[PDB]
């Protein structure tokens, strides 16, 4: 139903505002405010969002309170001053969801029939891309059970848009732009071998989890079949690839090519004007 | 170093000798010398013949470790880039 | 070449050996790089006498190739053999070095709280009040 | 101390200590020269033959009456020991035509396989010998006239049998032919097998001549030549 | 085959008496072409090189 | 003579202090260009 | 009077390796706030053209 | 700065490369390829 | 010599057909097989002036012909023809054998299960005597086949599209970029 | 079967079959009509190539041997590549 998302940071900065104005009273859980959006394909798109009031005690997280009232009329505000927009979902602070969302996102999937939430750090330093994406839609269950509704975790990502990027590249000061050539391949190098083989040494934990616990769903649907799409490299040792090392030397081939003949192009390219000008400089500096 | 010649260049680089070349080559024609000799190869004899086989096994390669050393070599090119500006 | 010789177990040959060494040194400085060990045993033998002329023709050797380190530790244990010397430009630079680990040895240990000090040899200390 | 006598090249084998930095080109090439033509009566061909190149081209000044053909001819005579070797027809002087110090003829007979030509140069110029002074050639460079004429030939044939090379060099007998290219695939210039049995050289080629390993790995040593020269260009750059 | 061409090379073993070709190979061509001028460039600079010192 | 030497020998790193000079003239160099 | 020459030329030795290390690094900053001038050179044509004539 | 030890010690020049497959070989070429048609 | 058009006649030419001759010798080789048919066979005024001289075109059409002996009976005639030539004469070997290797390299990429005795069957006799005669010219430097031990196939080689090619880019910047490195370590002294 | 052995004989697959040599070539064209495999029918030496399956059911045992095989993936993976970030760790600068 929903393919993925374009979310400009702009209503990151949105949810940042009333985080401040959250941060200076008393706190109980976390912030729960409106997300508009431009929904146009499967694909999604949000321009703007607005906050709502909201308290929560943990007794039967059940009691929760919005004001619909005050949505619909700033949702009136905002839709007469642009008529592009529209509501999409709601979101959240806390990076935890808890089961008290399930109850937020049917209670406002009244208004438009998807309600789309979105997870983000204030205080973000581990994570990927704070945005996310949840779909509250039923597979009903293996054992069929009475309305199994789901949260179903769609795709998303950063969105783009022109010229949206005159404030923030401006106010960062601190971009190295364009380190092609130097550091940013090892970073990436450092944090995807470190950084993924961690979330697969947590999957393997879960795995565990699986061996000391996990009866719950133990989830032998998906988790072996995607990876058995992952094993479709057994990479056991003796490590099976005399039929790839010949393919790994025609990887070698052109580049190491175009090493030594343009890198003697190189030489050849410095070589010239730096022994002219050289011994310009050096016997007519006096 | 005639004998420890021939204990590398009779055998383990060719294909088969039979007895009597042994014979003439090594003389005294059948010592514990010359035995001592085709079981210094790391071979075992049959009847009136030398093989020179079971060698040079696998067609070696050396798979894809060049592919990675050297570019550990251009981690250092690089660092040719760095020590200049 | 002429150091080989010194398969007996009496020392006067050594002594004849070394009398030989101080005579023909002039020729043959490449010879006592493979009489590394050789020159390691025959000082490290206490009775033995010439452990210390050993040390002297050994820093004269490894002054020549470029051991100037342990060149400078067997000035020191040379004897006073090595002491009664001063008066040489092979003396000069050694000497010149010699202080320059006595330097870098009181620059380290000047900033030690009371106690715990790298042992200032002797013989770099005496050597100061004699210059 | 190559005329009053040697080992002293071996007194520096322990104390080898050259400049800092290079200092004046005739003077580093000579230096070159020296050390090559010890590394000649040294019989090293490796290191020998690039650093007698490298002092050979490096000294472009001389007087007309010649001395380059001089450092070229007392250069050029283990690198006809090599086994192979240019031809001297972008050498070729005059004066040094009269005065044959390298002897174009015996160069002419090394691209040859004949022997009583090139022992004739041997005992009819044994005069110029003298002021060769460098007699270790002959008493192996005929072992390279016969190295030269199984190389020649084995590199002309894909397959060729003892009895074919082993009697038109006339060595009387296979086994002294087996003997030599047993030397010579000791030396590993050709890949041959010897049929011992009925007395075939079941000789043969090795495959694979293509670029797929080889070129890739001794593009190492050629952009390590270029970014050494980079780095040349930098020490360049440093100075003014 | 001999006179005229289709890249037939022969195979009395093969069967398919194997056609097969790269023709875009021009990566090492025109880097060659310009190594061909490249060279008499560093030779036309060896005058200055060699007049301006000495 | 110890350091009636080793002074000496540190005199010569003036012409150490050339190749500073020459980098200090390499930074001088591209300065007008990033002021161009 | 030799105790006086080191005690001068061993610090302009060190006051110069100070700078000799610290240039480099400057001359490599310079190139990052070049870069960041060949994207503001480059920026000036994306969006729009308007052709004319040369004249 | 020339010397140091030495002061006491288009025409056929470019053709000498086959002219050195012309001196010791072929040099009755076609006086025995000429005469492959009726030698046999 | 190609413009043979504007050469009709003048005061130091000898006769303008013998002219025709000594450029269609001259350009017989060096002159690669689209750009041979090209010139000595599609060439429009070349052929009446080689069509006055028979053994001239025979010549030309039996190298393009390209057969065995009609090479060699081709290759007597033009033996015959060189030598009567001033300053060509002293020049008789390296053009022959120069015929000799155009020929042999237009017959020999083409083939690769390749006997002797189906050269030696069409040439006149080879048997041993084009047996030293392609020794010499493969271990000249040139011609690169293999010639065989009485299992007899000969083996030939690349285009120099892949392979050979990969040399003379070092083969200068050694030499003559080793020049410079000479003129390079001309700075301090 | 040890990761696929990448050539899988008549034998092997006529042996678990307990059917004839000549019926593995129809059952592989069979299972390619089925589409549970994208497998290269390798019956030139009667051993047959392998690709994608889809699986069957990850055992207790077979969760262990994952375990297993997979943390061997996980960590050699890892450990091979903190020592090619450590080569590569000496010129950031």
């Amino acid at each position: 139903a929903v393919q993925k998302v374009v979310v400009h940071p702009l209503v990151l900065l949105s949810v940042v505002d009333h985080f401040n104005r959250i941060g200076k009273v008393g706190n109980q859980k976390r912030v729960v405010g409106v997300l508009l959006g431009s929904w146009q394909k499967k694909v999604l798109d949000v321009s703007n969002s607005f906050a709502v009031p909201f308290d929560e005690d943990d007794k039967d997280d059940s009691v929760w309170f919005l004001d619909h009232d005050y949505l619909e009329n700033m949702y009136g505000m905002f839709k007469k001053v642009n008529a592009r927009e529209r509501i999409v979902g709601w979101y959240h602070t806390g990076p935890k969801l808890h089961k008290n969302d399930i109850a937020i996102n049917e209670l406002m999937k009244r208004y438009c029939p998807n309600s789309v939430l979105v997870i983000i750090d204030v205080k973000p330093k581990d994570l990927g891309l704070p945005t996310e994406a949840y779909i509250s839609v039923e597979e009903v269950h293996d054992d069929g059970t009475p309305t199994s509704k789901t949260f179903e975790h769609v795709t998303s990502e950063i969105g783009a848009e022109e010229a949206e990027e005159v404030g923030v590249e401006h106010l960062l000061r601190d971009i190295k732009d364009t380190t092609v050539g130097t550091l940013s391949q090892r970073i990436t190098n450092q944090v995807h071998g470190l950084k993924g083989l961690n979330s697969k040494l947590l999957d393997i934990r879960s795995y565990l989890e699986k061996v000391a616990t996990g009866k719950l769903p133990i989830n032998h649907q998906i988790i072996y079949q995607l990876q058995d799409v992952f094993n479709l490299l057994p990479d056991v040792s003796l490590q099976e690839f005399v039929k790839a090392f010949y393919l790994k030397t025609n990887d070698q081939m052109v580049v190491v090519y175009l090493a030594s003949l343009i890198r003697s192009v190189v030489a050849l390219h410095n070589l010239i004007n730096n022994k002219i000008a050289n011994r310009d400089a050096e016997k007519k500096e006096g | 170093t005639i004998r420890d010649e021939i204990a590398g260049c009779i055998e383990k680089a060719y294909e088969k000798i039979l007895f009597t070349e042994a014979t003439r080559i090594l003389f005294f024609n059948t010592p514990k010398k010359m035995t001592d000799y085709a079981k210094k190869r790391g071979w075992v004899l049959g009847p009136n013949n030398y093989y020179s086989f079971a060698s040079q096994q696998q067609k070696p390669e050396d798979t894809t470790i060049p592919s990675t050393e050297l570019a550990k070599q251009v981690i250092e090119y690089a660092r040719q880039l760095e020590m200049i500006v | 070449g002429i150091i080989s010789l010194l398969d007996e177990d009496e020392p006067q040959l050594k002594e004849f050996a070394l009398h030989k060494l101080n005579a023909v040194v002039n020729d043959f400085w490449a010879e006592i790089s493979e009489s590394v060990d050789k020159i390691e045993v025959l000082y490290e033998d206490e009775g033995f006498r010439s452990r210390q002329f050993a040390a002297l023709v050994a820093s004269k050797v490894f002054y020549h190739l470029g051991a100037f380190e342990e060149s400078l530790n067997y000035a020191l244990g040379a004897g006073d053999l090595f002491n009664v010397n001063d008066n040489s430009e092979y003396v000069e630079t050694i000497i010149a070095k010699c202080i320059d680990h006595y330097t870098k040895q009181c620059v380290e240990n000047a900033d030690l709280p009371e106690g715990e000090k790298k042992p200032i040899d002797q013989r770099l200390e005496g050597i100061v009040n004699k210059m | 101390y190559l005329h009053y006598s040697l080992y002293d090249q071996a007194e520096k084998l322990v104390s080898k200590s050259v400049f800092p930095e290079q200092a004046n080109n005739n003077e580093w090439a000579r230096y070159l020269y020296y050390t090559g033509r010890i590394k000649a009566i040294q019989l090293e061909y490796s290191e020998a033959r690039r650093t007698m190149t490298n002092a050979l081209r490096k000294a472009p000044q001389h007087t007309a009456v010649g001395f380059k053909q001089t450092v070229h001819k007392l250069l050029i005579v283990v690198e006809l020991l090599l086994g192979e070797i240019p031809d001297r027809l972008q050498f070729r002087q005059p004066s040094l035509k009269r005065s044959l110090m390298p002897y174009f003829l015996l160069t002419q007979a090394v691209r040859t396989g004949n022997l009583a030509k090139f022992n004739q140069v041997l005992d009819q110029f044994g005069e110029k010998f003298q002021a060769d002074g460098t007699y270790t050639l002959i008493i192996r460079l005929r072992h390279n006239v016969i190295k030269t004429g199984v190389r020649m030939i084995s590199l002309s044939y894909s397959r060729i049998s003892l009895a074919d090379i082993a009697q038109k060099l006339q060595l009387d007998s296979p086994e002294d032919a087996e003997f030599i290219v047993a030397k010579a695939i000791r030396d590993g210039v050709i890949e041959a097998s010897i049929n011992h049995e009925k007395g075939y050289v079941q000789s043969k080629e090795m495959i694979d001549i293509y670029s797929t390993r080889e070129p890739q790995l001794a593009f190492h040593q050629r952009i390590s030549f270029c970014l050494d020269i980079h780095n040349m260009s930098v020490k360049a750059m440093r100075f003014p | 085959i001999l006179d005229k061409k289709f890249h037939g090379i022969l195979d009395q073993g093969e069967g398919v008496l194997i056609i097969f070709d790269e023709p875009p190979v021009d990566k090492t061509y025109e880097a060659a072409l310009e190594t061909i001028q490249n060279m008499s460039k560093v030779v036309d600079s060896l005058y200055n090189k060699a007049k301006k010192l000495t | 003579y110890l350091s009636k030497i080793e002074e000496l020998q540190l005199i010569v790193n003036d012409k150490s202090q050339n190749l500073r000079r020459l980098q200090a003239q390499r930074n001088e160099l591209n300065a007008k260009v990033r002021l161009l | 009077d030799l105790y006086s020459r080191y005690k001068k030329l061993q610090q302009e030795l060190e006051f110069l390796e100070v700078q000799e290390e610290y240039i480099k690094d400057e001359q490599k900053n310079l190139k990052k706030e070049f870069l960041h001038a060949q994207e503001e050179v480059k920026r000036i044509q994306s969006i729009p053209l308007v052709i004319g004539q040369f004249l | 700065m020339s010397e140091k030890k030495q002061p006491v010690d288009e025409d056929n020049w470019d053709d000498d490369n086959v002219e050195d497959d012309f001196s010791n070989q072929l040099r009755a070429e076609l006086e025995k390829h000429g005469y492959k048609m009726e030698t046999s | 010599f190609l413009d043979t058009v504007s050469t009709f006649t003048s005061y130091e030419l000898m006769d303008y057909k013998t002219f025709v001759t000594y450029t269609v010798y001259v350009s017989m080789i060096a002159l690669e097989r689209p750009d041979l048919r090209e010139k000595v066979i599609k060439g429009a005024e070349i052929l009446e002036v080689l069509h006055s001289l028979p053994a001239v075109r025979q010549y030309l059409f039996s190298l393009y012909e390209c057969r065995y002996s009609v090479f060699f009976q081709s290759l007597a005639v033009v033996e015959q023809e060189m030598k009567k030539d001033w300053l060509f004469a002293p020049h008789y070997r390296y053009y022959v054998r120069e015929m000799r290797i155009h020929a042999y390299s237009q017959l020999l990429e083409s083939y690769r299960s390749l006997t002797l005795g189906y050269m030696a069957e069409a040439f006149g006799v080879g048997v041993e005597f084009i047996d030293q005669e392609l020794s010499r010219f493969i271990a000249a430097g040139r011609l690169h086949c293999k010639i065989d031990k009485v299992n007899e196939i000969v083996e030939t080689n690349r285009p120099d599209s892949k392979n050979w090619q990969y040399q003379e880019t070092i083969k200068k910047g050694d030499l003559l970029l080793n020049r410079v490195q000479k003129l390079s370590r001309v700075i301090n002294m | 079967r040890p990761a696929n052995h990448r050539q899988l004989t008549f034998e092997e697959i006529a042996k678990s079959a307990k059917i004839t040599v000549n019926e593995v070539e129809l059952l592989v064209m069979k299972a390619l009509s089925v589409g549970l495999v994208k497998g290269s029918i390798d019956e030139v030496d009667k051993r047959v190539h392998m690709t994608w399956v889809q699986p069957r059911v990850l055992d207790l045992q077979q969760i262990k041997g994952m375990k297993d095989r997979l943390e061997f993936w996980c960590t050699d993976v890892k450990s091979m590549e903190m020592l090619v970030e450590h080569q590569a760790h000496d010129i950031l600068t």
